[PDB]
């Protein structure tokens, strides 16, 4: 769930003697748990806990364990910011170019913004981890390329329209594409949101 | 004896072992004598039995019945004189907030425990080499001023290290590093 993944740093001591002669007993608070430094950090702590348990142990019978568990969180703002907030200026341009009459400039417009795409997903390349699957955040960008180049499909579609003769239905699929573009991308996220967080 | 708002003090003298040997009598005062071949004693004064700071005059002798300059009585810790020296900055990490440094680091202190007879070697300094203050101490059995540096991060590359001591007593220590130092304290916002 990439970025939205919430993680827990597990930190196990555990005794290297049988329960029968040396037992964790109690839990002292000699220091603050997690400790404040100055400045920011990439990880935020929400919450922790310490218990003491039994394992089994290679020699028999059991041994003590003592669990210390860090429940954390990534930095929200940062990829809201960087990452989202200029991507959907870039979709905007893509929508908003179907409000012109003419398809001679619309076709290079759509083309150009295309390659803008294209050059804004090296800077987040960085931000992107290189796994070995996808991750939420890279099925996301994957729908939007494609989206971006149906548009340069139909602009190709409707100067053919209008050089044969036929304008007004060229104009309806201005109607309809404007329409629906917003749409599919509504339906995408409440798709991802129903999938991956909500069960 | 307290000087203001008297809480009326208790005092004790033990051993070294912090057996009892003696005990106030109430100006509180009190005297022992002791008898065997080594005789070593500690001033206990306690003060947990809301005062207002302590203003007090503690007045101790070893033969002097009469009280109320001479020698010294109590041990006296060591002085220990240092410096240090900064030649350069090899670099800064900025993700896990790390800096690495070069330089230079001397000690000196005054120890007569560590004097010895120019008679027995034939030279004025002795020598120990290559050997932190730690390995030196255990090694002639001797209590030395063991240091360490407060955040360092793994090995440090020590270079010419040595400790140099007089028939006198005074010894010192000189050492270049190269170390790694964590600073969680960096802000970049
Ligand atoms: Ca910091």
């Amino acid at each position: 769930a990439y970025p939205f993944d919430r993680q827990k740093f597990s930190i196990k001591v555990d005794l290297a003697v049988p329960t029968n002669m040396f037992i964790f007993n109690e839990i002292e608070r000699f220091q603050q748990v997690v400790g404040d430094q100055l400045g920011e950090e990439e990880w935020v702590v929400t919450s922790y806990s310490q218990e003491i348990t039994e394992v089994p142990f290679e020699r028999g019978s059991t041994n003590s364990r003592f669990t210390t568990t860090l429940l954390v969180k990534r930095n929200l703002e940062y990829y809201i910011l960087r990452i989202f907030v200029p991507l959907f200026l870039i979709i905007s341009v893509s929508w908003v170019i179907f409000f012109l009459k003419d398809y001679g400039r619309q076709l290079e417009v759509a083309s150009g913004n295309l390659l803008v795409f294209v050059a804004f997903n090296f800077t987040i390349s960085g931000d992107l981890p290189r796994l070995g699957y996808l991750t939420v955040l890279d099925r996301f960008m994957i729908v939007s390329f494609c989206l971006t180049a149906i548009v340069v499909l139909i602009s190709v579609c409707q100067k053919r329209l209008g050089a044969v003769g036929k304008q007004a239905v060229a104009a309806q699929i201005d109607t309809w594409v404007l329409v629906i573009y917003p749409l599919v991308y509504s339906l995408y996220i409440i798709w991802v949101y129903l999938r991956f967080f909500t069960d | 004896e307290p000087i203001g708002e008297a809480p009326l003090p208790r005092l004790r003298l033990t051993d070294s072992g912090g057996k009892p040997l003696a005990f106030g009598l109430i100006s509180v005062e009190l005297n022992y004598t002791c008898d065997q071949d080594i005789c070593e004693l500690v001033v206990h004064v306690d003060g947990t039995d809301d005062s207002g700071e302590a203003v007090y005059r503690l007045l101790v002798g070893i033969n002097a019945p009469n009280l109320r300059v001479g020698s010294s009585v109590f041990l006296e810790s060591d002085l220990v004189t240092v410096g240090l020296a900064v030649d350069q900055i090899v670099g800064v990490d900025q993700r896990s907030e790390n800096f690495s440094v070069v330089g230079t680091l001397k000690l000196s202190w005054h120890d007569p425990k560590l004097g010895f007879s120019p008679d027995q070697c034939g030279c004025t300094v002795k020598s120990f080499e290559d050997a932190s203050i730690r390995a030196v101490a255990g090694e002639i059995n001797l209590p030395l001023p063991s240091f360490s540096f407060y955040n360092q991060q793994g090995n440090r590359w020590s270079q010419n290290q040595v400790i140099f001591v007089t028939p006198d007593g005074r010894a010192s220590y000189f050492e270049r590093f190269t170390v790694t130092l964590q600073a969680p304290d960096f802000d970049f916002l």
